RNA sequence: GCAAAAACA
RNA sequence: GCCUGUUUUUGCU
RNA sequence: UUGCU
RNA sequence: AGAGAAAUCAAG
């Protein structure tokens, strides 16, 4: 509690209601000082007896009526304002205990009773010294010295001296000018005193309406959304190369390849391939950084932001007006479900090779068994290979951004199979990248092997045909701009495996908890909706497509996706409630779909999730 | 040598007087304010530049030295050919620690043992515990505060600074500060930290020593019945799907057994129990022995409440435990008055029942499949004084969806089911926001504070207990209850900032032993001098007697 | 969404983990904050009347309105004075122990609070440099300004700091005189404007919202004043059942679970947010509530004045506008202040003061989270509401135990109308009531039969930090351990997180494939022996709490010679640039000073690419000379110089050296 | 007390 | 460029 | 200079 | 160009 160590518990309890400490300057400190005075009275009246009764009787902190009673037993009267702390029997002298900071000149406070003045460190006044005995003086000095060491330990010397002297500064005051400044923007004083009686009025409100059917999210109508992501995803492929270093693989590819443009986009001119070739040569010579030649200006937007300004100034005509930016609305593309069907096909290799942790206990063994099961049921899957490609590319591009250059940096995307053969996914070329803030955009030229081409899905990609040792491949060559923060985020994209692993582990451990045994081989039947029906699915395939969708959501994370996910949790909870025969009630102007509809603008996976929500039933009988 | 230390302390104090005119004219107490000015230590996103930092040509910054060769086997380890001599100036590759791990100077095995002692405690604590078989099931979390890690001693947080001061710098302590320290903790911590302090700085030494005696409780979900002592190994021993049973537990039981005064104190008066807590175990006063042991024992709780402290004891009948979630009125002599919801726990069995007066409104239970429910419901009925039975009071329902069978088995199929019994929905963990206001009265019954009237008793102190062994070192000399068991002091009288005409002793220890009648000690630039005690009575009994003299 | 809605094995609530796009990039704000700041300024005035009339609502000072003025079909900025008075009276009559502990705080802890606690803040607006500066720097410069304008020393207490602010507000003219050399001047009006000014900034890397929002920071002239109010509000909130903000983590979940008592015929659960918070609440309502609380306690006038200073200053707040509203003529872009050309914020032109704009209504800032929570909690105290309420700042959950559905609807409507009387305005579209309780949401925590675990909440963590291999390993392992202990991460997820963190962490410290470090190890026959060196992991799922070195030593994977090499306290890798103290227990010389290095050679410091340091030197010499300030608060008398000199003389005196040698040592002290 | 990181409002 | 409040992890003083 | 499945 | 989303980067 707040009791000081030297203050006795009984004294602290007795001082709780003696004075209203809240209304006094340093109420806690003055309570401690009053406890000091009471303890001094206790020590003075310790155990001396005169005629079978104690020599000194203490008037302090005693029921008042009893005080006048015991004082009238001796035929004595005292004023109400000033009452002596203790009274003696032999000398018949009333004594008041005073604590003072000086003893050189201490005149009697009043003629009614004499005073026992004590310093803060023990010494007493000469008359007080002669009245009392040596034992009392030593006890008081020791107690006051304990009080003084507690004071100096807590750095309360200034407050204690203030309370002892009695000046009692208000401890906070507001002047006149500051009060006038404060009261400028309010109708009340510093301490408001409204003249209205406290009352709670009765307000006629509205009625809560049942949500009898789940809200239907609106589907935006417009052109289908293109593939707007840093890399390919499903169409990502690699070229198999002999085992070696990145330089050796790049040299082999550059010396055993020919490139011919087959599809060209206005967004990415077909000339920029030259830049790639230059890098593919420079990296083949051990120099990942090369110099500009002629086509880096178009590829990386060199010397832009100034041609556009002069063009706008030449074309400027009219009067200034507010910005009113517009975001184009786009419909669900046909390639999203094809993407989801892909990313799930099996692969030859595991593509998830994480070193196993140690095993010391049985819990450790079951944990590693569960992790191994999850890895082998989601490992040989296209999502794993695409995640590895994304992580490698993001890290290789990020590692070349914590500096300022003006030349072209080449970041290869090369993985390795257990046999050791190199796997060429693509090549990232970094422009000048004079970046000053993490959210600033550095130019990039992304070449990367592609399986299938689509004009609708890749309108800004200039597809090239690449022939390497009688094998045919497709190359992307997109011009993009990307930030350090996003590149760092995608450098750790392997963390997306946690959520489907969480679902799988929850299912398996729930089944293990129903009985009292772990199987670790359970493949139960998850009941889902699919195309509006109610049909079963195996757990492994469910986890696989959950991984696919989670990856696709992670690579397409924008403000629209963030808002849509944040506001769809309420609707998901409402659906889960309605599936359990629970009624859902809403306030008067409640339209929870609008806060979700506002986030559906052009994000293809947001539209995919919205269509998935709309397909499954809205009414639960 | 001490001469080197003294000369290094000089010209560092002198060094901080020419280049810092100010910051020395300020008051010393202002150190509590400007010690927080640690600007230029800040940085942003270390994780976003770690990779690039490791792959820089010279990532590691170190003080110049000669033990690291310039070039080793064709690899240029360091970059010492620079503007050498600027403190942490030398730059070295990431492989320099790798070089040192194989080629480098070695220290004594004692140094290695001292460095790893704190971590080795945990390491061989992990391998010294036997693990039972894993049991898979749906265990509802309890979400209680539990101690983070085991400690060598139980010391209240008020005595921790004094204990550390006695361990590390006894020469700067007072006798009042000394008596507040835990002496046994001081001795064992001195033994522990004697080798450690040779390899750790003062700050690290104090941090380790305090980590060895601090409680530092944390809120975690646990199993309701098998609550672990410490949360050191709770990440694998418990979860929401599995549990692992362990048998490792332990003075707290001895300290609870030490409470025998409450037995022979019902007749004379309640004042005696508080008056007779003048005993000192070892050198630790009974005032300070408590606040070190926050156990569930009822007698220990009674003593803690008598001290003005709190207790964590929950009412416990037979094998079940009960806790009032809320109540319009407290239990009266026992039966309920008005609406009352009570959480009950008994092994894996748990739930809450709502009742009015002596009639149960309903019961909610979360129980294992095919588990008997005779004793918990019987204990609930005894608690509420409902039956004088259970089937007649609750009633019988024709619905088969209810879980409770007439035989009182969880989820047992039957032709009929007990009505107003429902599966729980995680009402567990009764929670109190404001700290409970324990009050002690006659007969030594512990009461809390309720909104309406005095709240029901928690420690009944009519229970049937044992007479187990007393804790070692108990000193009943200063008590009138010596039958439980089977030259004067110094007062201060003086505080000065300048050396008095006394004799200055090295520590509070090496004092009080030669028996001199006047001596000083030092503490934070102040000299506290003690002489003797000529008064033949203490202060606590003095105040007791003088307040007793003020009675009507 | 159909793939996220299981129907047989697990429930949809357990799949709320899947509705998280984390591990993907977080949105950032790009340009001027002026538009968002002006929307925040203009929203309070549009909501004061049922029919939006900003011009008529711009000339009001206290946002007090009649009960029929309150909007029931939309946001309603303002409050009803009588309602606040009566509700505060009811809240004080209930929860008596909370008010007793408030009185205890006022008596004991308030005089003990130091202004150095203001150093615990973050980037703070500086009224001297008109720029964001670190909180210690702002506190130091403000204290120096007060020192050299008041011609007196400020006590360490926060009350002394507040009194110094109040006193310097009285002076007609003030000067700063930094002498980094440069001198700046103020006036009462200028200093008032600087104190009432809130700097604004875009908030970056915020997830879960489509629209970027603007945050604000005040100056040190008012942070001290707000500190007392926030501390008192926290003291009250920790002792009331209906609060949710003082508790957090697992204790908050325990408090929530203690209230899930569904025993009546109708048991509903209403989980929801409160729209337009921090701008529909008038600080005068907070003043009134605090004044009622302190007046029913019996506190004197100075306490009430001190508690009323912060809200009354925020009534005169000046929100700092950004770089100006954006305008386009053709394809060009320009930034213009509010008053140059017509826009959608023309009504506020009269409130422009320099580059700052005034706003009497609202807080504009979440600077009073605890006080706003207290206001929302006093809104609940009436006989009509018999449910259980939990309110943190603007997220709330309510439990209704009603005999009939109609009574439950009446209670829900009464709750909405009370929060409107105070002016809280729960969002209708974000508030959902389930008539049989059991499924609920609070603070991103979903519960169906228990508070279900959430992954992707800890996935922003689990990335290795950049201190050193040992520190990074401790970070990762203990973060995963906390995730497992809390319940957000089970056995399989925990072990997979360990494997992912280990693999990424070993990649970061060049321990995978063929790198320069691996080549150096291989060509010099250096076996890894450690996780950061490429060795197999020693940490298991059950040993996440154990140190790598000690566990490897126990298991025999690390021999004694390698241990003696790596744990050398004299290794050059981590050698400190200055000698350090060492305690010497059981020795006649209690302290020694010598050069030191971090024991582990793998705890090095990573270099970084290329003055009030006197305070650190003073702190270091004080710590070396005064061991006891390392364990307890400093209390030695006198100035630092003289106290340190006396301590040094005492240390030399007790060194047991020869007398002439002691004199020689003492003679060098200056 | 300081520094870093994370979550939520 | 990164407010306030509440938790949590680690390390250093 | 360049190698995470 | 492009990234992108209620305004910015595409250098100074
Ligand atoms: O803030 C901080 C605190 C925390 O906790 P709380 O609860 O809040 O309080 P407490 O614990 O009770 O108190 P203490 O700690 O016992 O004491 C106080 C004093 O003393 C000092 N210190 C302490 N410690 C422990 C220490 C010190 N110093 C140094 N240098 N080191 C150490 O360690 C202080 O300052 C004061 O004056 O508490 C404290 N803490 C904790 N931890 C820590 C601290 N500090 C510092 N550091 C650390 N590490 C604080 O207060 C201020």
């Amino acid at each position: 509690t707040d009791r000081p160590d030297h203050i006795d518990s009984r004294v602290w309890e007795l001082s709780e209601t003696q004075e209203d400490w809240i209304t006094q300057v340093h109420g806690h400190v003055r309570r401690v000082v009053e406890c000091w005075k009471y303890t001094i009275c206790c020590l003075i009246s310790n155990m001396h007896t005169h005629r079978g009764a104690p020599q000194y009787d203490v008037f302090k902190w005693q029921d008042r009526s009893t005080i006048e009673w015991i004082c009238s037993k001796k035929k004595v009267q005292y004023p109400e304002r000033d009452t002596p702390d203790l009274y003696d029997n032999e000398r018949a002298v009333a004594y008041k205990v005073l604590l003072v900071s000086d003893l050189s000149d201490h005149s009697p406070t009043s003629g009614i009773y004499h005073d026992l003045a004590f310093n803060l460190e023990g010494e007493a006044e000469e008359s007080c010294a002669l009245v009392l005995r040596g034992s009392q003086l030593q006890d008081i000095k020791g107690f006051l010295c304990r009080a003084l060491e507690w004071v100096v330990s807590n750095n309360l010397t200034q407050e204690v001296v203030e309370t002892i002297s009695g000046e009692a500064k208000l401890q906070f005051s507001v002047g006149t000018t500051f009060r006038t400044l404060l009261k400028r923007d309010t109708d009340w004083d510093v301490i408001p005193t409204p003249r209205v009686e406290p009352n709670v009025p009765r307000i006629e409100g509205r009625r809560w309406t049942q949500m009898k059917k789940l809200p239907l999210l609106k589907e935006k109508e417009g052109p289908p959304s293109p593939w707007r992501a840093l890399l390919l995803g499903a169409d990502s492929e690699y070229i198999v190369c002999p085992p070696g270093t990145d330089q050796e693989a790049i040299s082999w590819i550059h010396s055993q390849s020919e490139i011919e443009c087959i599809r060209e986009s206005k967004s990415t001119p077909a000339s920029v391939i030259t830049c790639l070739t230059s890098s593919l040569q420079s990296f083949a010579e051990g120099n990942p950084v090369r110099s500009r030649i002629h086509e880096d200006i178009i590829a990386f937007g060199i010397n832009k932001k100034q041609e556009k300004k002069q063009s706008a100034s030449s074309s400027a005509s009219g009067e200034w007006k507010r910005a009113e930016y517009q975001v184009e609305e786009m419909s669900l593309p046909p390639w999203v479900e094809e993407e989801m069907v892909l990313l799930r096909s099996d692969q030859e290799d595991n593509w998830i090779e994480l070193e196993k942790n140690a095993i010391y206990t049985e819990v450790d063994g079951v944990a590693e068994g569960l992790v191994d099961k999850y890895i082998e049921i989601v490992g040989r899957t296209k999502v794993a290979s695409v995640i590895e490609k994304w992580q490698i590319a993001a890290t290789r591009t990020f590692s070349q951004l914590h500096t300022d250059r003006s030349r072209i940096t080449a970041c290869p995307i090369i993985t390795r199979d257990p046999s050791g053969n190199c796997q060429f996914w693509g090549m990232v070329l970094l422009g000048p990248h004079h970046v000053k803030r993490d959210t600033d955009n550095a130019p990039l030229l992304i070449a990367e092997i592609m399986g299938e081409d689509t004009e609708e899905k890749y309108p800004k990609h200039s597809v090239f045909s690449l022939k390497v040792e009688e094998k045919q491949f497709l190359l992307s060559l997109k011009i993009t701009s990307f930030s350090r923060n996003k590149l760092y985020t995608f450098s750790n994209i392997r963390r997306v495996l946690i959520q489907p692993a969480s679902i799988y582990s929850q299912v398996v451990l729930s089944r293990a908890a129903e009985n009292n045994s772990l199987n670790l081989e359970v493949n139960p039947e998850i009941q889902l909706y699919l195309e509006g029906a109610q049909r079963g699915m195996t757990l492994y395939q469910w986890v696989r497509m959950i991984l696919c969708l989670e990856f696709l959501m992670a690579i397409y994370n924008n403000p629209q996706m963030e808002g849509f996910l944040a506001n769809m949790r309420r609707l998901h909870m409402s659906r889960h409630a309605m599936m359990e025969r629970r009624q859902v009630f809403l306030p008067f102007g409640s339209r929870p779909e609008d806060k979700v509809n506002e986030c559906i603008i052009n994000n293809p996976i947001v539209a995919y999730l919205a269509k998935g929500w709309n397909s499954m039933p809205n009414v639960y009988y | 040598e001490s001469e080197c230390t003294l000369r290094a302390l000089v010209e560092e104090y002198n060094g901080a007087c020419k280049e810092a005119p100010k910051e020395m004219s300020k008051q010393f107490t202002d150190y509590n304010t400007f010690k927080r000015y640690t600007t230029s230590k800040k940085d942003h996103a270390p994780q976003m530049r770690l990779v690039y930092s490791v792959r820089k040509p010279w990532p590691i910054s170190m003080t110049p030295s000669k033990e690291i060769p310039l070039v080793f086997n064709g690899t240029k380890l360091k970059d010492t050919i620079l503007d050498l001599g600027e403190s942490k100036r030398t730059r070295a590759n990431i492989v320099v620690p790798d070089y040192w791990s194989k080629y480098g100077s070695q220290t004594s095995l004692e140094v290695v043992n001292a460095i790893l002692y704190a971590e080795d405690l945990k390491v061989q604590r992990f391998f010294s515990t036997e693990w039972g078989e894993i049991r898979y099931g749906r265990m509802l979390p309890f979400r209680k505060p539990v101690q983070a890690c085991p400690t060598i001693e139980e010391v209240n947080p008020a005595s921790i600074p004094h204990t550390l001061l006695q361990v590390f710098c006894p020469q700067y302590t007072t006798l009042d500060s000394k008596r507040k320290a835990h002496m046994g903790a001081v001795e064992k911590l001195k033994r522990v930290m004697e080798p450690i302090c040779k390899v750790q700085t003062q700050e690290s030494a104090v941090h380790i020593a305090r980590s060895l005696i601090d409680s530092n409780k944390k809120w975690l979900p646990t199993v309701v019945d098998h609550t672990p002592r410490t949360a050191e190994m709770a990440h694998f021993l418990c979860s929401k799907y599995h549990y692992v049973h362990t048998n490792t537990q332990d003075i707290d039981n001895l300290c609870g057994e030490l409470v025998k005064r409450s037995l022979k104190c019902r007749c004379p008066k309640e004042t005696l129990v508080a008056n007779l807590d003048k005993i000192t175990i070892q050198g630790r006063p009974m005032r300070e022995v408590l606040a070190d042991h926050d156990g569930e024992l009822p007698y220990l709780g009674i003593c803690r409440v008598a001290m003005g402290l709190s207790t964590h004891h929950t009412m416990k009948i037979r094998s079940t435990k009960f806790s009032i979630l809320n109540s319009d009125h407290p239990r009266i002599e026992r039966r309920f008055k008005g609406k009352a919801k009570v959480y009950f726990q008994n092994d894996q069995i748990q739930g809450y029942f709502s009742c009015t007066d002596r009639q149960i409104d309903e019961i909610k239970i979360s129980a294992p499949k095919n588990a008997p429910l005779l004793e918990p419901l019987l204990d609930i009925c005894y608690y509420g004084s409902f039956i004088e039975a259970f089937l007649i009071h609750m009633g019988l329902d024709k619905d088969l969806s209810l879980p409770l069978s007439p035989e009182l088995n969880w989820k047992e199929p039957a032709l009929s089911k007990v009505c107003r019994v429902t599966e729980l929905d995680s009402t567990v963990q009764p929670y109190t926001s404001a700290t409970r206001e324990f009050v002690l009265g006659e007969t030594l019954n512990v009461y809390t504070q309720h909104e309406n009237g005095l709240e029901l008793l928690i420690c009944p102190t009519e229970i049937r207990s044992t007479r187990g062994p007393l804790p070692p070192g108990t000193n009943l000399s200063g008590s009138e209850f010596i039958d439980i068991y089977q030259p004067e002091g110094y007062v201060q009288t003086g505080v000065f900032e300048e050396q008095p005409r006394c004799y200055l002793v090295d520590t509070p220890d090496h004092g009080l032993s030669m028996g001199l009648s006047r001596f000083c000690v030092h503490s934070q630039g102040r000299y506290f001098q003690y002489e003797k005690k000529i008064s033949i009575w203490e202060e606590t009994d003095n105040i007791k007697a003088t307040i007793d003299s003020q009675r009507d | 969404m159909n793939l996220f809605t299981p129907l047989s094995e697990i429930n949809p609530t357990t799949t709320q983990e899947l509705l998280y796009a984390y591990t993907g990039p977080a949105p950032v704000a790009y340009g001027t904050r002026t538009r968002a700041v002006l929307e925040n300024i203009i929203r309070p005035y549009q909501y004061f009347y049922k029919e939006p009339n900003v011009q008529r609502a711009l000339d009001i000072k206290t946002g007090c309105k009649e009960p029929e003025d309150i909007n029931v079909e939309g946001p309603s900025s303002g409050f009803h004075t009588a309602s606040v008075l009566k509700l505060a009276d009811n809240f004080f009559r209930k929860y008596r122990p909370a008010m007793e502990k408030l009185k205890y705080w006022i008596l004991v802890k308030l005089p003990k609070l130091k202004y150095a606690e203001l150093s615990k803040g973050r980037q703070t607006y500086s009224f001297i440099h008109k720029r964001n500066l670190p909180a210690p720097i702002a506190l130091e410069e403000t204290v120096e300004f007060l020192e050299q304008n008041l011609r007196r020393k400020i006590g360490p207490t926060l009350l002394s700091y507040c009194q110094a602010i109040a006193d310097v507000m009285e002076l007609d003219e003030t000067t700063y005189e930094g002498a980094r050399t440069y001198t700046i001047k103020f006036s009462r009006e200028e200093l008032w404007d600087q104190m009432r000014t809130l700097n604004t900034m875009w908030k970056h890397l915020e997830r879960g919202r489509l629209n970027r929002r603007t945050i604000a920071t005040p100056s040190m002239l008012i942070r001290g004043f707000v500190k007392i109010v926030e501390d008192a509000a926290k003291e009250i909130l920790e002792n009331v059942p209906t609060s949710g903000v003082p508790v957090g983590g697992e204790e908050k979940l325990a408090k929530l679970a203690s209230k899930q008592t569904f025993h009546t015929a109708v048991t509903g659960e209403l989980s929801g947010d409160q729209e337009k918070f921090n701008e529909c609440l008038d600080p005068d309502a907070m003043r009134l509530m605090w004044t009622v609380f302190l007046r029913k306690l019996g506190c004197p006038d100075w306490i009430m004045e001190l508690f009323n200073i912060p809200f009354m200053v925020f009534k005169s707040k000046l929100a700092d506008m950004g770089e100006g509203l954006v305008y386009t003529k053709g394809k060009l872009t320009d930034r213009k202040p509010l008053g140059e050309m017509p826009s959608e914020f023309d009504d506020l032109v009269r409130n422009v003061v320099g580059n700052s704009i005034s706003c009497r209504l609202g807080m504009f800032m979440g600077m009073y989270n605890l006080t706003s929570t207290l206001l929302a909690l006093i809104s609940i105290e009436r006989e009509e509401l018999t449910g259980s309420h939990v309110e943190s700042s603007d997220d709330f959950i309510h439990f209704f135990n009603c005999k009939t559905h109609e009574e439950m609807f009446k209670q829900a409507e009464t709750l909405r109308l009370t929060l409107k009387l105070v002016g809280i305005n729960m969002s209708p579209s974000k508030c959902i009531l389930i008539s049989p309780a059991g499924i609920g949401e609070f603070n991103s925590k979903f519960h169906h039969r228990d508070f279900v675990g959430n992954v992707a909440t800890e996935l922003p963590a689990l990335v290795p930090n950049g201190t050193n291999p040992m520190t990074d390993l401790a970070m990762g392992l203990n973060v995963i351990k906390h995730s497992v202990n809390t319940g957000q991460m089970n056995l399989c997820t925990g072990a997979l997180a360990m494997r992912i963190f280990n693999h990424a962490y070993k990649y970061a410290y060049m321990a995978l494939g063929v790198t320069r470090r691996t080549r150096f190890m291989e060509e010099n026959a250096i076996t890894p022996l450690l996780t950061n060196q490429g060795a197999s992991p020693v940490h298991s799922f059950s040993t996440m709490h154990l140190d790598e070195v000690a566990l490897r030593r126990h298991l025999g994977l690390l021999d004694e010679e390698t241990l003696r090499r790596i744990l050398n306290p004299n290794n050059p890798v981590t050698q400190k640039g200055d000698p350090s103290m060492f305690f010497r227990i059981e020795n006649k010389m209690p302290q020694i000073m010598e050069d030191y290095s971090v024991p582990s050679c793998f705890k090095y410091t990573l270099s970084r690419n290329r003055k009030e340091e006197r305070y650190q030197r003073v702190t270091s010499i004080i710590n070396k000379l005064f061991p006891e300030v390392l364990i307890q608060e400093a209390s030695a008398p006198g100035t630092v110089r003289e106290s340190l000199k006396r301590r040094l003389e005492l240390v030399v005196e007790r060194s047991d050296l020869d007398e002439e040698r002691k004199k020689r040592i003492l003679s060098r002290i200056f």
